[PDB]
């Protein structure tokens, strides 16, 4: 899994 | 229950309007999906991005999104079985605005 901040 | 688990399945749509200079306030953690086999989706499971992480305060908190939401459409576009990057990307499409629909699922324990 990747993860990506918003 | 003694058949099998129980499940409250609560589901939010939002619209998130945030200013150029703020994120909003989330962290979205998922799978980047295999070709080989369709993800079927579950209760327990049911897509394959959710938010790791939802800043208290910020814009998607305040709109009633949590950590532990599953994202089931990113504005109008249903990525349930969608990859992280693309998902990523189209959250990005919208700039400053963002609608989407989560999902919010808890396993009523029995004892």
């Amino acid at each position: 899994e990747a993860q990506t901040r918003f | 229950g003694p058949l099998g688990s129980d499940y409250i399945i609560k589901e939010k749509t939002v619209l998130l309007q945030k200013k150029d200079s703020e994120g909003f306030g989330f962290v979205l953690r998922g799978a980047k999906q295999t070709p080989i086999e369709e993800f079927t989706p579950t209760p327990a499971f049911p897509a394959l991005q959710y938010l790791e992480s939802v800043d208290e305060g910020g814009v998607a908190w305040r709109a009633g999104l949590r950590m532990g939401d599953f994202l089931i459409e990113v504005n109008g576009q249903n990525v349930v079985k969608v990859g992280h990057r693309q998902v990523v990307n189209m959250i990005r499409q919208g700039g400053n605005t963002l609608m989407v629909k989560v999902v919010m699922v808890t396993r009523h324990p029995d004892m």
